[PDB]
């Protein structure tokens, strides 16, 4: 079981039933964050002081304190062409769609 | 290696102080000051062994 | 049962930090724990990515893992300690107390 | 009251569009129903709008 890292995640809109309102793109890579968040939390990613302390307590007694969790810390957008609820055609940039870096929190 | 049971307390002490967070180098020396005697036994925990 | 903020008492002596932290000797930091399943409550302020991942996780949990309950807002606390240079410092440390949790 | 298997796709559709995110304490209470359409009756409980 590797540590917190960014892993592949293929998003297919038709598989999700969104092919009836999303025109393009029909699929894109979104990635996801998964892995172990145990001491030492890698310091170059600048984890919050709370995560640092919680990880320490988790290392002291994992039975009593749970560890931090591997979640996205930096997300980038993608543009999508769809049909809104008013039957208008819209080309919008959706925020926080692709994961760029992971971190323990 | 990084001895978690021996370095957990003191290494975390230097992290919350915003030290040992650079990569090889600038903060490589302020970090060594914080660890002190545990520098030899805990350098690998922050990759500051040079 | 779902993602929520729970109590977490931080005692510095228990962590071996009593040799450089003068005060406070303890404080409440709280922590985030709970399930992150559909529907994600909108007050959690989930990212558009988290929304999609939760949906995929709900369609086929075997292939997509769920999001995680982590802190979304944090407040600071002031601490009086002795730095590595034997100087006494009264500093406000950021991201010390959890104020709200959310699925990400 | 919320059929997760029936409402997962369409409810999420309206969320990423930044709909159904207001609280009835109301503004988006009507724009949300438009997005769900026929599934409003079977999925209103999923967003606490009924
Ligand atoms: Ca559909
Ligand atoms: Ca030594
Ligand atoms: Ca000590």
């Amino acid at each position: 079981k590797a540590r917190c890292s960014r892993k592949a995640l293929h998003v297919n809109f038709k598989d999700m039933g969104w092919d009836d309102w999303i025109i393009a793109p029909l699929e894109y890579e979104a990635f996801h964050c998964e892995g172990l968040c145990e001491f030492p939390l890698r310091s170059h990613l600048e984890p919050t002081n709370h995560a640092v302390i919680q990880t320490l307590m988790n290392s002291m007694d994992p039975e009593s304190t749970p560890p931090t969790c591997c979640v996205p810390t930096r997300l980038s957008p993608i543009s999508i062409l769809f049909i809104d609820s008013a039957n208008n055609v819209v080309y919008k940039q959706y925020e926080d769609m692709v994961v760029e870096s992971c971190g323990c929190r | 290696g990084c001895n978690k049971a021996l370095c957990a307390s003191d290494v975390s002490k230097c992290l919350i102080q915003e030290l040992c967070q650079c990569r090889p180098c600038s903060c490589c020396k302020e970090c060594m000051l914080c660890l002190g005697a545990l520098w030899d036994e805990c350098c690998d925990c922050v990759g500051m062994c040079n």
